[PDB]
């Protein structure tokens, strides 16, 4: 398990709003290495259908 | 305490306190240290 | 991802270096919370070059009133709750240590 | 050999191929996929004058949408369900 | 060394994708190993363009990486803890030593009992109802109307609800409404009712 | 429950060996792929054992079945030596089937409701199948090892086309008829607790579950589940013992791990893997076991109905 | 006396209860012929509809793909009036109006009988709502996977025979139409070709028909207080509860669809091995234990949402209009629904 | 599901890979413009480009066709109280619907009023944009846009209008018509968005019409030619004309 929290439970200060913002976004992003980026999903999702009957345009 | 020997009887009075089969008492049955 | 300009990082906060600078730019941060990170962490003495665990959230480097050069470590904190408290011994933010003995000398 | 410090053959488990598992003409597709898997983009037949239809030279604006989309995506790859559309979208269905 | 036991020589080992780059048997305990630290060059590139002119970033053009796997739960090593849980009688002094090692560590183990854990309310509904037959027997079992006429007149009436409704009185209720028709009918020996009553035949007497 | 039975019509011997003979062919013929896998997945085990942890602690049979396959020889790669288990099968239901009706007929009761304890019909059982499987070994051996061609190195392999075939190689590479007779006491013990562990477990949960949610449909498949559950856990370590004395060939370099006789057979697994060994398969002697006694029986009791109706019981003797 | 395990038939006494109805009684209509004959024409007519409208809006983004989308009435007017003229159009009409038969016949007709009869029997209570509905769930259950991988045969030939027609004259087989093309792959590819690597589709068709009967069964009687006490519009509630079931089948059952993407389309980083080693069963549960939603919910609607959910709510009304969602009410203190009428006016 | 071929499929997948392996995070762009000024800078390191105030000069409440929605309410509303036309008890409640449905669309408009840029400024690099806008509710959003991801439109606003000759200034400076452009990727609220357009009215104040320009269509600005300008005259939080 990981704590939400990061180790700042609170943003008393702007400093440790900084902090956890950081933290967050190196998270998020060691979490969000693993699947592909914006462009290729949405060209996969776009071009997913390969159905057709007739070809040689 | 089953087949293998992890306590020490010279320094146990009585080896029964655990169900085993490979200690016996130093001071066994009929064993009166006497003066 | 818009990075602000570490030449004009500087100039806000002349006593900071190039080499922070970039690397607040390369923190993903808007530009104005950019500077106000930038000037903080030059108030302070900050190290920005520091990943953030469950140890610790931060260090600081500061001189003294007698010229000593100490370091000063925020630990990572819980609210009110020793239970949810990590209690770890590793820069990880999992927390993979569990005690059956919260207080193991008593 | 009896010891397992080293792997020997004799504990080697791998069934022998005799043909192509789909037979010689699923082979020689695979085979065409593997050399020509980009050079060949064959395309669906559509006519190429339509009367009232004005053809498409150039991408459209977000202005021209019908509908406008309540997800989005993250430049790094998250998908947000949650956006400032959703936001105006929940008024009425919460309100009512 | 048992090349059985390794993955990498034995094909037998399923590997588990959800595992990969975590190995339980390598931990600390307590844990003491950094697994992650600044990642750049996925989206954020490292270098300088900040001044840049003829450089622009493209964040949507992120290059997929290996995926990384949450990490995994410390599983037990069943000896190893035995052996340092285990303390000799009248041997051993009432104390904790200075080294934190001794500290009592918690280790997941083998996940069969909570299948029967997860199916318990199942279970235990089943012990208290089925097993025990409670309320009664015949509750659970699937119903069947009694036979012609069983197990006896003053209960059944079938044969006399039978002739009360093909009299002038049952029909006179019957057209009145207020008395729905028939259910059953009186055949050769046998009551039998019709499918639109809803319910089972009654069961044979063997 | 002593006086539960409904024995009210009784088929002859001719009848009996009849529908036996085909109903277990045609159950056989559906269910062989997955005694195929089952025998591979034991073959390609032996010797080292279950490794994997939780979960995946075993074989996958998917797996197993997919490696096969991509052998290219298709679905009929599967039914290799389907002759020879035919022919075995076929003949160890005959000669099972007659011992048991004969012993049945001396020593059946005289009431129509009342039935041969599960003791002695056990006791029964169990005699008439050691007694087939004594006779037909042979059958099966031969299929064995050509299902274990496949996974074993080619320099090991017999390579026989066919039940005759093997036979004959068999006894004269090996020499001696004795050669046919490899396994045959653990093809007896396997046998001998198949037969005892299925109708016994089958009737308690039928029972049970009638008495709980009293007469439907679907309690005698719950209790064909319970009793091929429980059949499987009985059996397949004989099947597996059977199985390695099979595949063991003559030669001792031949043989990855040679064995002497079944106690042999089953230190050495014991010794070389945790008693989970033994269990190597499970899952797809489970299957095999359902299927088969699914088909079996929903075969015969629709021709069994079918000849009591035309006989003209009543519905609650049938 | 046949084979090593024996079926011991035993007689057993008379029992009967104080109530014979709210238990399980097979109603009379649940046939074998009667029960296949509804499940196949409610799932004929419903594969048929969402074919029809499959094929139109593929036909339509194609068209759309090449010329500027409508901008007012007029033009969305004339652009489907040449969608209609196709001849693209055309033959994913007819192929796909093959499909749809095959499919309603040897899938959704299955399944709609086997629920019919594994869930007939389950009477409702009179004057009041069926509890004890867990009693159903493992009959949905039981029928949602013995009805599963009916299916996945028939999609696998129609994505063989759409993938054949994209290949060279001389790597093509030549399939007429798909009819000819499902008589000939068993033959030449083998049976297995349409079978292997099916957990994809056969946990889709799970998780669709199970959460779809079930959910679909259980509103039409507990919301049915809407109707019965709120005197509300019976046909308007069961179109909404229809289109509430609909949706949370497509919900339900996309995610385990999206594993085809994730395992084969998406791209492989070079040098390391595949994520998920080309198990479609891994990619599910990681699926299943990934954090969040929203990354295997990408491209719900654009997908697969109007491919399945119209022919899913088209197949409830269908099935709800036949009466393969009906049954059987009698009254508790009736005739015959109970033994003991000494107390049912006292 | 793999074993079945298809070319499309195939294609697709080496496309996908093609490009993953080809196009970077990092890209090269030769679009750079060198003001011919020196740009002076406020002093938070800024250059302020556009203001206008779209809530003061645009119409919020007597809005077209909206008022048309709202003016059935009341005709819906008193069908539903008399049943002039006899419906049964279902039908004459269906009426109520569109009193719940009629205010969406003036919603959607006054949230679409949120989009017009109050206040626009270029960062030291010219490489980052800043927008700063209000919602009818005084809501501030403050967002930082890349300059590559701008496209103005047409003047119909119905196409993309070309990057490179792009007529929507007037010979002076200022606006011709109200012009749009879509950003390809904004960043609203900490959330990204696609394909966002958004709009400077004409009745608004142009500065620096060369960067507005470089910006609108794109060039990176080159600020090499630069002064700093110590003015503290805008506080936090303050007020405009803009509610
Ligand atoms: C037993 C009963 C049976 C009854 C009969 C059943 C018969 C069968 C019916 C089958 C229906 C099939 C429908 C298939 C549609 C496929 C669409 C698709 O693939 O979309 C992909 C689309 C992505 O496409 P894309 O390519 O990525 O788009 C990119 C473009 O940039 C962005 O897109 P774009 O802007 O370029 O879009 C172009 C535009 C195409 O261009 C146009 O729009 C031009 C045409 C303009 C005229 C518009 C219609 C005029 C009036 C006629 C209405 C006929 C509709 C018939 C269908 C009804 C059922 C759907 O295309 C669309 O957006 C779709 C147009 C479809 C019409 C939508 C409006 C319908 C209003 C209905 C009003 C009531 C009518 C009553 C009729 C009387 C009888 C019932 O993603 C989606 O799937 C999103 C769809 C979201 C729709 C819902 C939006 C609102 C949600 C809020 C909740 C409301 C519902 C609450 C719950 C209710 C139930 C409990
Ligand atoms: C055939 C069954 C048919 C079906 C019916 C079954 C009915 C079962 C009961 C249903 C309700 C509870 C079900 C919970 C199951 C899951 C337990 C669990 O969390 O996993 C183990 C989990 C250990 O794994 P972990 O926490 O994931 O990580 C540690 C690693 O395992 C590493 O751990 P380690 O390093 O410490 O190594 C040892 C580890 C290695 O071994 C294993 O993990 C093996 C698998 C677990 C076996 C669990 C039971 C073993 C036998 C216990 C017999 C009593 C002690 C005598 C000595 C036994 C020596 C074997 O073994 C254990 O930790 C097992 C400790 C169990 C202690 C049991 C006594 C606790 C006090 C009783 C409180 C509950 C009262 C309930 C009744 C109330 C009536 C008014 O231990 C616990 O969390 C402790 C739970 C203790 C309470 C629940 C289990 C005991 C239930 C006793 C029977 C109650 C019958 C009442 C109804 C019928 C009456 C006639
Ligand atoms: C420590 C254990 C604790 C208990 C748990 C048990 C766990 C066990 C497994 C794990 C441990 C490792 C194993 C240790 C086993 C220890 C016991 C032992 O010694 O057993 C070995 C014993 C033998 O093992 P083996 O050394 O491998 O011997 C087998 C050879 O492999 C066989 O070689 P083959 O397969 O090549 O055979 C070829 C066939 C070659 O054929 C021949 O025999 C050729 C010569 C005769 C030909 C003629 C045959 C008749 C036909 C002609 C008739 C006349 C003409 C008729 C008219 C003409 C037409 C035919 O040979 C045979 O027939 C068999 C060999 C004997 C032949 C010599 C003559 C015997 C005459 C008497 C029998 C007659 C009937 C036999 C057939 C069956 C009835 C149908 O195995 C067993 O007993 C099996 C396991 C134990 C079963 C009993 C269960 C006890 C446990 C109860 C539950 C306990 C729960 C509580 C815990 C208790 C803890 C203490
Ligand atoms: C009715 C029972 C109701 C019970 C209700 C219970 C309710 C409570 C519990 C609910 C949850 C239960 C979950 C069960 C465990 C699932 C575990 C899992 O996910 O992994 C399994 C397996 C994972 O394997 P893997 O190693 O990871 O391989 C991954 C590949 O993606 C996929 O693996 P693959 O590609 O290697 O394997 C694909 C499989 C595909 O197989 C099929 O499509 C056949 C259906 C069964 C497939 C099940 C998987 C294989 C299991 C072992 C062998 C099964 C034998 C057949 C079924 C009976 C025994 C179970 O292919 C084969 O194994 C060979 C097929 C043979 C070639 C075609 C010829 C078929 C026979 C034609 C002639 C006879 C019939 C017609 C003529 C009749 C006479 C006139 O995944 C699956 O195959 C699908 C699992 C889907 C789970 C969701 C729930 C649906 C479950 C449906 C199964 C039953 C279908 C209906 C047949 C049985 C009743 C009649
Ligand atoms: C240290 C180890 C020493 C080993 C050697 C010495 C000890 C040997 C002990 C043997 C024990 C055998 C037990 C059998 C199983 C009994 C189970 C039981 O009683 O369950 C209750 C039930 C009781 O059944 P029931 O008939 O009373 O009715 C059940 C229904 N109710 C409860 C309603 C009454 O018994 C069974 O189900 C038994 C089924 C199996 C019967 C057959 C057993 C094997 C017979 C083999 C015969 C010979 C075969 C050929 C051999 C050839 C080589 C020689
Ligand atoms: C308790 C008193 C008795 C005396 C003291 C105890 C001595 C005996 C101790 C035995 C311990 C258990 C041994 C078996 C362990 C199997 C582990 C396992 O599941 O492995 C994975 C195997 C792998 O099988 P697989 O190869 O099919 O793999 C499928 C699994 N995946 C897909 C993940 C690969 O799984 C199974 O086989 C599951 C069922 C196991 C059933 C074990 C039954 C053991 C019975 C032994 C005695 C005989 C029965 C007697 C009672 C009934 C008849 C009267
Ligand atoms: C939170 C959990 C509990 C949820 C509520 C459950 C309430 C009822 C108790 C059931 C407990 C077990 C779970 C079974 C759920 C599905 C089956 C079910 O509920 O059975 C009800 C139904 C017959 O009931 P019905 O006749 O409709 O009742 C009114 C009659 N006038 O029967 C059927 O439909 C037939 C079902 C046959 C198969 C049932 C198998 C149940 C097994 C339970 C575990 C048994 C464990 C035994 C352990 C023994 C150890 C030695
Ligand atoms: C059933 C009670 C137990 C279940 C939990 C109850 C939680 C209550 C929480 C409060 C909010 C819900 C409204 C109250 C419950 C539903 C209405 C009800 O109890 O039924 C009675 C009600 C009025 O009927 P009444 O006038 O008393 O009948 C006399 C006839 N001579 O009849 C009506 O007017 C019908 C109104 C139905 C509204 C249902 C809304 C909730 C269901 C989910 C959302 C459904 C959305 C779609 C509805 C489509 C309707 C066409």
């Amino acid at each position: 398990s990981t704590s939400t929290t990061l180790g700042l439970p609170r943003w008393y200060k702007r400093i440790s709003y900084y902090i956890f913002k950081i933290r967050y976004l190196q998270h998020t992003k060691s979490k969000m290495n693993g699947i592909p980026g914006s462009t290729v999903r949405l060209m996969l999702i776009n071009r997913h259908f390969v159905e057709y009957e007739v070809y040689e345009k | 305490c089953i087949y293998q020997a992890y306590q020490n009887p010279l320094r146990h009075i009585n080896t029964g306190h655990n169900p085993n089969n490979v200690y016996e008492d130093i001071v066994m049955l009929g064993d009166y240290p006497v003066q | 991802y818009c990075q602000m300009d570490p030449e004009e990082i500087m100039r806000r906060v002349p006593g900071i270096t190039r080499k922070e600078a970039e690397f607040i730019t390369k923190l993903g941060l808007s530009p104005q919370e950019q500077v106000d990170f930038a000037y903080i962490a030059y108030n302070i003495g900050l190290d920005i070059f520091y990943f953030t665990n469950q140890m610790f959230v931060a260090r600081q480097v500061v001189t003294n009133s007698k010229g000593e050069k100490v370091e000063v470590l925020w630990n990572a904190q819980c609210y009110e709750d020793i239970a949810q408290l990590n209690v770890g011994f590793a820069p990880v933010l999992e927390s993979v240590d569990y005690h059956w003995e919260i207080f193991l000398w008593a | 050999q009896l010891d397992f410090s080293h792997f020997d053959k004799a504990f080697e488990n791998k069934y022998d191929i005799v043909a192509p598992e789909f037979g010689d003409l699923h082979q020689k597709r695979a085979e065409f996929i593997a050399k020509n898997q980009g050079t060949y983009r064959p395309v669906p037949l559509v006519p190429n004058n339509i009367k009232g239809l004005i053809p498409k030279t150039c991408r459209l604006p977000a202005t021209r949408n019908w509908y406008r989309r309540t997800s989005s995506f993250e430049r790094n790859g998250f998908f947000n369900i949650h956006t400032p559309v959703l936001n105006t979208k929940m008024i009425p269905w919460l309100l009512f | 060394y048992d090349w059985r036991d390794d993955p990498k020589v034995n094909k037998d080992i399923e590997e588990d994708i959800r595992d990969r780059g975590w190995h339980p048997e390598t931990y600390d305990f307590p844990y003491t190993k950094k697994h992650d630290d600044w990642v750049f060059d996925v989206t954020m590139p490292s270098q300088n363009y900040q001044t840049d002119l003829t450089v622009n970033i493209h964040p949507e053009n992120k290059k997929m990486h290996v995926m990384k796997q949450v990490m995994r739960q410390s599983y037990w090593d069943a000896e190893h803890d035995m052996a340092h849980e285990y303390d000799y009688e009248s041997e051993d002094l009432d104390f904790q030593c200075e080294s934190f090692k001794s500290q009592h560590f918690r280790k997941k183990g083998p996940i069969s009992q909570y299948l029967i854990l997860g199916l318990l309310p199942i279970l235990y509904f089943g012990t208290e109802f089925f097993y025990n037959h409670y309320p009664d027997e015949d509750y659970w079992r699937v119903a069947h109307p009694p036979p012609l006429d069983y197990p006896d007149t003053d209960d059944t009436d079938d044969t006399e609800t039978f002739k009360d409704y093909k009299s002038f009185t049952g029909r006179r209720m019957v057209d009145t409404g207020i008395v729905d028709p028939l259910w059953y009918d009186i055949r050769e020996g046998k009551k039998v009712y019709y499918d639109w009553a809803g319910v089972n035949q009654p069961m044979e007497d063997i | 429950m002593n006086y539960s039975y409904k024995r009210y019509w009784e088929p002859s011997t001719a009848e009996v060996i009849g529908l036996s003979l085909s109903v277990n062919t045609i159950s056989a013929a559906l269910t062989y792929p997955i005694e195929f896998v089952k025998v591979r997945s034991q073959i390609r085990t032996e010797g080292v054992g279950i490794r994997s942890k939780n979960l995946y602690m075993g074989i996958n049979p998917n797996k197993v079945f997919r490696e096969i396959h991509a052998t290219g020889n298709g679905l009929r790669g599967f039914y290799q030596g389907f002759e020879s288990h035919l022919i075995g099968r076929l003949s160890y239901l005959f000669i099972r089937n007659l011992t048991y009706k004969i012993i049945y007929d001396r020593t059946k009761p005289v009431k129509a409701h009342n039935d041969l304890s599960h003791r002695e019909k056990g006791v029964i059982a169990g005699f008439a199948g050691g007694l087939a499987a004594f006779l037909t070994s042979p059958a099966d051996l031969v299929n064995t090892r050509t299902i274990a061609e496949g996974g074993k190195p080619k320099e090991w392999r017999w390579g026989y086309k066919g039940l005759m075939d093997g036979i004959n190689k068999i006894a004269a590479t090996e020499g001696g008829n004795a050669a046919l007779f490899r396994g045959s006491y653990a093809n007896v013990l396997r046998a001998v607790i198949l037969n005892i562990s299925l109708t016994g477990p089958f009737d308690y949960l039928n029972e049970k579950i009638w008495i709980t949610f009293g007469d439907m449909t679907w309690n005698k498949y719950a209790a064909l589940l319970w009793a091929s559950f429980w059949g499987s856990v009985a059996t397949l370590p004989f099947d597996n013992i059977r199985t390695r004395l099979y595949a063991q060939n003559a030669d001792p370099t031949k043989n990855r791990l040679t064995y002497s006789g079944w106690a042999d057979a089953a230190k050495k697994l014991i010794q070389h893997e945790g008693i989970s060994g033994f269990y190597v398969g499970f899952y797809a002697f489970y299957i095999r076991t359902f299927l088969y006694a699914w088909t079996t029986v929903f075969i015969t009791d629709k021709i069994t109905s079918d000849w009591k109706r035309k006989a003209g019981l009543k519905e609650w003797q049938i | 006396m046949f084979f090593e395990l024996e079926d011991i038939k035993r007689r057993h006494s008379l029992y009967w209860d104080i109530y014979n109805v709210q238990g399980w009684v097979r109603r009379p209509d649940s046939t074998l012929y009667n029960n296949v004959k509804r499940g196949v024409t409610a799932g004929v007519v419903a594969s048929l509809v969402q074919e029809n409208i499959t094929a139109l809006v593929e036909n339509c983004k194609l068209l759309a793909t090449k010329y500027e989308k409508p901008q007012n009435l007029r033009q969305a007017a004339t652009f489907m009036k040449e969608v209609f003229k196709l001849e693209n159009y055309r033959k994913a009409v007819w192929n796909r109006s093959q499909y749809a038969l095959c499919i309603g016949t040897f899938d959704i007709g299955a399944r709609l009988a086997t629920f019919r009869w594994l869930n007939n029997g389950w009477q409702r209570v009179f004057a009041g709502f069926e509890f004890n509905f867990v009693r159903k769930i493992p009959t949905t259950m039981l029928a949602a996977l013995f009805t599963a991988p009916f299916s996945v045969p028939f999609e696998l030939a129609r994505m063989a025979y759409y993938g054949d027609k994209t290949f060279p004259k001389e790597l093509q087989r030549g399939y007429s139409s798909y009819l000819s093309a499902l008589a000939r792959i068993p033959f030449e590819e083998g049976p297995y070709f349409l079978f292997k690597n099916s957990f994809p589709l056969i946990i889709r068709n799970f998780f669709q028909t199970f959460t779809l009967f079930y959910t679909y069964d259980f509103l039409k009687d507990k919301a049915s207080f809407a109707w019965r006490v709120g005197e509300q519009n019976e046909y308007a509630c069961k179109m909404i509860i229809a289109g509430i079931s609909t949706y949370l089948a497509a919900v339900f059952s996309y995610p385990w669809m999206v594993t085809r993407e994730m395992v084969d389309f998406w791209p492989k980083v070079p040098g390391a091995p595949c994520t998920f080693n080309g198990n479609y069963r891994k990619a599910a549960v990681w699926i299943w234990y990934h954090e969040f939603s929203g990354n295997y919910f990408a491209g719900f609607f654009t997908k697969y949402f109007w491919k399945a959910s119209p022919g899913m709510f088209l197949t409830l009304m269908l099935a709800d209009k036949v009466g393969l969602f009906d049954q059987t009410t009698v009254d508790n203190f009736g005739g015959a629904g109970n033994n003991s009428w000494e107390d049912t006016f006292v | 599901l793999n074993h079945v071929q298809n070319m499309l499929e195939e294609n697709l997948k080496y496309d996908a890979q093609k490009y993953n392996d080809e196009v970077a995070v990092i890209q090269k762009t030769s679009r750079i413009y060198k003001p011919t000024y020196t740009i002076e800078f406020n002093r938070e390191g800024e250059v302020l480009v556009y203001s206008a105030d779209p809530i003061k000069n645009s119409v919020v409440y007597f809005k077209y066709p909206y008022v048309l929605y709202e003016a059935a309410i009341p005709l819906f509303i008193w069908a539903w109280i008399y049943n002039p036309l006899e419906l049964s008890k279902n039908a004459v409640n269906s009426l109520l619907i569109y009193p719940n449905i009629a205010w969406i669309p003036r919603m959607w408009y006054w949230r679409s009023l949120q989009y017009k840029i109050q206040k626009m400024y270029l960062l030291r690099g010219g490489k980052v944009a800043k927008i700063e806008t209000q919602s009818l509710a005084g809501d501030r959003f403050t967002s930082w846009v890349e300059t590559y991801q701008f496209h103005p439109l047409t003047q119909d606003q119905k196409n993309f209008d070309n990057q490179d000759n792009a007529e929507f200034l007037e010979d002076e400076g200022q606006l011709k018509y109200e012009l749009g452009v879509q950003l390809d990727n904004l960043q609203e609220m900490g959330t990204t968005s696609q394909d966002i357009v958004i709009n400077f009215m004409k009745e608004g104040t142009v500065h620096h019409p060369e960067l507005f320009e470089a910006i609108v269509k794109g060039y990176n600005i080159d600020t090499s030619d630069y002064v700093i300008n110590t003015a503290n005259n805008l506080r936090a939080r303050e007020g405009n004309h803009n509610h």
